[PDB]
RNA sequence: AGAUCUUGGUGGUAGUAGCAAAUAUUCAAACGAGAACUUUGAAGGCCGAAGUGGAGAAGGGUUCCAUGUGAACAGCAGUUGA
RNA sequence: UCUGGGUCGGGGUUUCGUACGUAGCAGAGCAGCUCCCUCGCUGCGAUCUAUUGAAAGUCAGCCCUCGACACAAGGGUUUGU
């Protein structure tokens, strides 16, 4: 986690045209590889992996 | 991006940094930690505490 | 999404970088090399070396 | 006589302590 | 080779960080065996006691945050037992801890 | 084997508290054919068993 | 078949409660079939002279000291022991 | 494995705050040495000053090495339509 600092633009607040901080949260997120599909088909029971 | 201050240790505080203090007479100070806070809390003279911008500004020190 | 809360436009100003093990105080590496100036560590290394 | 490989073997029979202690004097067997 | 013998520093103070006050030294020497275990792979292990010494030497609570010791793997022909091999640890006094590299030393 | 009877008669015969009674390791087994206080006599003639000095307790801080 | 029956034995509970008042133990060797507990040596500690010291009275009656044993006891071990 | 994980070391970060030692015509001062000197020298002296934002610690549940060191295809028990 860190915390920032911003511009409001927020009117009516109290905060509008202001300067504020903000915790925010760094969550590292790599590119996916996809390697596989499924497809599901809607029973009366519900779903299940066609 | 907003004002930048300076504390007891006259480093430089960062927004979202430390604390600020205002006493009683209308003085307004800003402190970086507890350390410097506790320090002029204790009425100690930062030209003697070896840390301090203005000891190190006094004696010429680097 | 519909509340003015969402679909905010956000733009940010500055970001803490400091070292949040413990109270940091510098956010780069030269800003805290151009504050405290030559150490001893670094006073040595270009000695040594030469 | 005490010479080289005696004064090596030596110093572990007067030692018997480390720093503070006192030195072994003597080790004599006889009948 | 199977004789040969080292020099080793140990982190003392990792390896304690946690332990209450009356069990870091006995913890100390304990993990002293274990770690000569680790290396140089032989459960029999004989502890010096001038390296005893300088585990206690500042107390039983203050332990030493490092130690320099030296690792002597040595044959243990000595009597019908199930480790042909033996490590006897001892104690090696230094100055300072910096720049100090695990050394391979002869005989 | 165990030395209970000869430290005990060691810290007799010289007149000394069982702290301060050293015997040596290695000579194990000659000190325990001592039964007898004469014969730890000769042990300590022999220096087998040697009177520890008095820990110290300087008063040079005190001066 | 009873009588919170009498005597003797055996279960579940259960390998459970528990073995936590008074700071603290460690390394090497010896003996030994077997050593966290015995012995020695080396440390670190503690009692700190209104003591965990050095001797008695009352009381205990052989527990005192050697040598030997490892059946039972020292709620674990014991090569040790009141 | 195009190797891996370790143990040190290094570096980064951080905590406290300027280490021992040396030197100082700094030191309230005090005691011996004066053909000496023309204002001096030799001891004690808390503290202060440069060394020295130094010294020390820093993952054990912080981070990065490619620097050193050996080690790691070893062990055991089972599992069938
Ligand atoms: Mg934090
Ligand atoms: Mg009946
Ligand atoms: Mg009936
Ligand atoms: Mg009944
Ligand atoms: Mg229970
Ligand atoms: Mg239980
Ligand atoms: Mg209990
Ligand atoms: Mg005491
Ligand atoms: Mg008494
Ligand atoms: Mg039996
Ligand atoms: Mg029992
Ligand atoms: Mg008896
Ligand atoms: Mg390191």
């Amino acid at each position: 986690m860190t915390h920032i600092v911003r511009e409001v633009d927020r009117p009516g607040s109290k905060v509008n045209k202001k300067e504020v901080v903000e915790a925010v949260t760094i969550v590292e997120t790599p590119p996916m590889v996809v390697v596989g599909i499924v497809g599901y088909v809607e029973t009366p029971r519900g779903l299940r992996t066609f | 991006m907003k004002v930048e201050l300076c504390s007891f240790s006259g480093y430089k505080i960062y927004p979202g940094h430390g604390r600020r203090y205002a006493r009683t007479d209308g003085k307004v100070f800003q402190f970086l930690n507890a350390k410097c806070e506790s320090a002029f809390l204790s009425k100690r003279n930062p030209r003697q505490i070896n840390w301090t911008v203005l000891y190190r500004r006094k004696h010429k020190k680097g | 999404q519909t509340k003015r809360r969402a679909l905010e436009k956000i733009d940010l100003k500055f970001i803490d970088t400091t070292s949040k093990f413990g109270h940091g105080r510098f956010q780069t590496m030269e800003e805290k090399k151009a504050f405290m100036g030559p150490l001893k560590k670094d006073r040595i290394a270009k000695e040594e070396g030469a | 006589i005490m010479n080289q490989e005696k004064l090596a073997k030596l110093q572990a029979q007067v030692r018997i302590g480390g720093k503070g202690t006192a030195r072994r004097k003597k080790k004599v067997v006889h009948r | 080779n199977e004789v040969v013998t080292r020099e080793y520093t140990i982190n003392i103070h990792k390896r304690i960080h946690g332990v209450g006050f009356k069990k870091r030294a006995p913890r100390a020497l304990k993990e002293i065996r274990k770690f000569a275990m680790k290396e140089m792979g032989t459960p029999d292990v004989r502890i010096d006691t001038r390296l005893n010494k300088a585990v206690w030497a500042k107390g039983i609570r203050n332990v030493p945050y490092r130690i320099r010791v030296r690792l002597s793997r040595k044959r243990n022909e000595d009597e019908d037992s199930p480790n042909k091999l033996y490590t006897l640890v001892t104690y090696v006094p230094v100055t300072t801890f910096k720049n100090l590299q695990t050394v391979n030393v002869d005989e | 084997s165990m030395l209970r009877l000869q430290k005990r008669l060691a810290s007799s015969v010289l007149r000394c508290g069982k702290k301060k009674v050293w015997l040596d390791p290695n000579e194990t087994n000659e000190i325990a054919n001592a039964n007898s206080r004469q014969q730890i006599r000769k042990l300590i003639k022999d220096g087998l068993i040697i009177r520890k000095p008095v820990t110290v307790h300087s008063r040079a801080r005190c001066r």
